[PDB]
RNA sequence: GUUCGCGAAGUAACCCUUCGUGGACAUUUGGUCAAUUUGAAACAAUACAGAGAUGAUCAGCAGUUCCCCUGCAUAAGGAUGAACCGUUUUACAAAGAGAUUUA
């Protein structure tokens, strides 16, 4: 009779904002994902007329000892992951704290009987205990490979030009870019300097990042967009004997403009890895000649 | 909220308990306390 | 449901092997309710799943 | 938008050109109940797919956009949906929009709708886990998928660029010549499934690739999900990027107590 | 009958079979239960060893 | 299906209701397609 | 769409059509489930090993395990169905003797 008693676990933000919502309840519905044991299920739309009906997908033994939405699968108070809920407590007790997982079928059967908690929720489950920790949250606020050669890549690597704000070519250089950065974050700055929202959909611009070599390959569309592209870079390097670089402002982080007009084809930045790493190296040299 | 708890009609053709098939579940200790106990011849014996 | 081979037949393939407790029940029931040589042709009052 | 939002989807497969349901020929006698056949050997039964995404082709609306579906047809990433505008899921890739409102469901759920599972699977297989995120997908067979012909390993990253790149903000990709393998990883988990389920045992080589009409005797490029990264700078980066993303919930989760207050 | 083959077929044969007392175990099963009862009556005697 | 779900197609049935190996069983397979009374007494049953 | 009432038109012993209006009647299906490889039948074949006790060859029946298959089965079979026939140091002292050794 340990069944059909104890009652479910449904976060309000599953549940939706209807008034009263009819659910089904099926004694012996699917299997726990976690115990792997045979529970009580339940469906319901939160609307009437929904496309999609939620489901219980652990039983409610599991979802107790985590403190978690039947579900969901996030906390019952804070509506955060397991992975990051372990984590943030970890920070606000000097002691590390973490959710273990039986991998053996029947140590995981095993696992779920006991009535005891484990991870986090021995914490989240109480209110007046976890407000200590949500208040101590508040207080960190306050707180605040030279063997290989390179050469024939090296030469292809326009070295020496200019934002002459001629045409030229779609084509420009990138680097000074560290191992960092994913390429969207590049993409999306450069589609908000120039200025069009959605990017990828009118595939105007082309990106290649090595992240190996730490530099990178830039390709337009409509040629019309590449000097106004040049037209949005303010920052500027002249370097004292050579050729001035348009500056590309990440947060915190430089990456300098030439223009290609030749470059293309992947090799054009090493073969394998160690031929990136040996380009690292004789770029971050040269990064420190270009400042000082 | 509220909720409304309804039992759905099964098809009589369809395994019933969809769920159930024979398994060993090896079960933990009850939660319970332990109770207090309250309690020559080798050669013999 | 002559070929059963798509996976939309798989539920229905548990209602026929569920069926199969109440077959003799649908023997009995066609065979009490067979033509009398006098007449051509009978219809009957049937149930299906 | 200029794709998507204007048009209806269209028709990839006809219901006369799609495949048949009994497998090829595997044993001696087919079993009726598991649809396998049965009384032999086995013979590596894996096969290219004779059909493919087109994103900016195929793309379009569907009955799915008027009555508000969260999920994407996933007949339409393996190129195979034979309902075109009238079926019920989502024909186009998904977007800062639709992954704005699988948020919630996707903690459980893929972006097809399936149910994910516990653990992973012994070779890292279809589905993903609801313990880990994982945003990069594993890439193999690459051997199969160019039909055996040599290519320079230079040449190869790019051709694994292009293809994966219309399948959503691509991260970053980094083949390996020593191990032949390509570990490409996104900016959403909605994307990574998305892309795993579209070019799963498909061919690399293009139309003017010389091999274009003997393609179909392949075995695909292999895509599961990829293990996590031994050397140590990306596991710093790990650190880091698990540290600023605690912070951002450092905040949030002080103002709904200040909302409590 | 059928019903039985059926519910075995989903479900499995159960791992609590008692098996009865029959005529080719009786002297088996007198075995056990006379070795039962002479433990208990010697163990009973002595006193904590 | 309930043949098939057993892994007997080494067995076939007819559709006059007869049961037939098409094969030469091994021990193992001969162990394993016995089947009882209730599945024989209900195929004669549809056979007549 | 039907019907009751109302307001008009044309025909008109107020009747038949048609247009404009009020009320009535009838009221929320279905999904735990999406259509081949990546969320999971099995066997056969091949290769290796070989089916209790014992000097040796054999009838067997049990019990123990977080072991099953066949069978309607609480029957009976499945190598006497299988796996078990390996490893084992402290509730611990009493008596004495030598030697070392210190207020
Ligand atoms: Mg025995
Ligand atoms: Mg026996
Ligand atoms: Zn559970
Ligand atoms: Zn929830
Ligand atoms: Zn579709």
């Amino acid at each position: 009779d340990e069944i059909n008693e104890p009652p479910p676990n449904i976060c309000e933000q599953c549940l939706g904002d209807e008034a009263n919502i009819r659910m089904t309840k099926i004694p012996q519905g699917s299997e726990c994902k976690i115990c792997t044991l045979p529970f009580t299920l339940y469906h319901f739309k939160t609307s009437k007329r929904s496309n999609n009906i939620i489901k219980t997908l652990i039983c409610v033994r599991c979802a107790t000892q985590r403190n978690i939405c039947q579900c969901c699968m996030l906390d019952s108070r804070w509506h955060i992951p397991i992975q990051l809920r372990d984590h943030l407590i970890s920070l606000v007790n000097e002691e590390n704290v973490m959710t273990e997982e039986a991998k053996n079928d029947m140590m995981k059967r095993f696992l779920s009987l006991k009535n005891v908690k484990l991870g986090g929720a021995q914490i989240t489950s109480d209110p007046s205990e976890a407000d200590n920790i949500v208040d101590k949250l508040k207080n960190i606020l306050l707180r605040a490979y030279a063997s290989v050669d390179i050469s024939h890549i090296l030469k292809k690597l326009p070295l020496n030009e200019s934002f002459l704000k001629n045409p030229s070519t779609k084509s420009f250089f990138l680097y000074n870019i560290d191992a960092s950065i994913p390429e969207w974050k590049i993409t999306d700055t450069v589609s908000q300097l120039l200025g069009i929202k959605k990017w990828k959909d009118g595939n105007s611009l082309s990106l290649i990042v090595n992240h190996k070599a730490k530099c990178g390959g830039l390709r337009f569309q409509s040629s019309e967009l590449g000097e106004r592209f040049v037209s949005k870079i303010s920052e500027t390097l002249v370097t004292p004997k050579g050729l001035k670089r348009g500056v590309l402002l990440i947060d915190r982080f430089r990456i300098f403009i030439i223009p290609w007009s030749s470059g293309f084809s992947a090799a054009s930045f090493g073969t394998n890895t160690a031929e990136n790493i040996k380009l690292s190296l004789s770029l971050n040299k040269l990064i420190q000649l270009e400042l000082g | 909220h509220h909720i409304e708890v309804v039992s759905k009609q099964m098809d009589p053709l369809l395994p019933r308990f969809v769920g159930k098939k024979a398994r060993k579940v090896v079960a933990p200790t009850e939660n319970d306390e332990v109770v207090p106990v309250l309690h020559a011849d080798p050669n013999e014996w | 449901h002559s070929d059963m081979a798509s996976k939309m037949y798989n539920t229905d393939k548990k209602a026929f092997l569920g069926a199969l407790k109440y077959l003799p029940h649908a023997i009995l029931k066609l065979l009490e309710n067979m033509p009398h040589p006098w007449e051509q042709a009978k219809e009957v009052k049937v149930l299906y799943h | 938008m200029t794709s998507w939002r204007d048009k209806s989807a269209k028709v990839q497969v006809k219901e006369s050109e799609l495949p048949s349901s009994i497998p090829a020929q595997t044993g001696l006698t087919f079993n009726i109940w598991y649809n396998k056949w049965s009384q032999g050997f086995a013979g590596n039964t894996r096969f290219v797919s004779p059909f493919a995404l087109q994103p900016q082709l195929h793309s379009g609306k569907t009955r799915g956009d008027n009555d508000g579906q969260l999920f994407f047809c996933l007949f339409f990433a393996k190129g195979m949906c034979c309902l075109g505008p009238k079926c019920e899921y989502l024909h186009h890739i998904p977007d800062e929009e639709d992954i704005g409102k699988l948020a919630l469901r996707t903690e459980v759920l893929d972006c097809f709708g399936r149910e994910k599972f516990a653990d992973y699977r012994e070779d890292m297989g279809g589905i993903g886990s609801f313990r880990k995120k994982n945003k990069t997908l594993y890439v193999g067979g690459i051997d199969g998928a160019l039909n055996s012909k040599h290519l320079k390993p230079a040449q190869i990253e790019s051709r694994i660029r292009f293809v994966f790149s219309r399948l959503g903000d691509i991260d970053r990709i980094r083949y390996v010549e020593s191990k032949n393998c390509g570990f490409v990883k996104f900016k959403y988990q909605a994307n990574a499934e998305f892309a795993k389920e579209a070019m799963s045992n498909q061919t690399l080589l293009l139309p003017s690739d010389k091999e274009w009409d003997d393609r179909r005797e392949g075995t695909g490029l292999l895509v599961k999900w990829a293990n996590e990264d031994p050397d140590p700078a990306a596991q710093k980066r790990l650190q880091e990027e698990l540290k600023l993303e605690s912070l951002n919930m450092m905040v949030h989760l002080i103002n709904n107590n200040t909302n409590s207050a | 009958y059928i019903g039985n083959l059926i519910t075995r077929q989903f479900e499995g044969r159960s791992n609590e079979i008692v098996k009865t007392t029959t005529k080719q175990r009786l002297d088996a099963y007198y075995d056990l239960e006379l070795r039962n009862s002479v433990m208990d009556d010697i163990l009973e005697m002595m006193p904590e060893s | 299906l309930l043949i098939h779900r057993k892994g007997l197609t080494y067995l076939h049935l007819d559709y006059n209701f007869n049961l037939k190996p098409t094969k030469t069983l091994t021990t193992k397979e001969r162990k394993k397609s016995r089947l009882g009374n209730s599945f024989h007494l209900m195929r004669e049953l549809l056979k007549m």
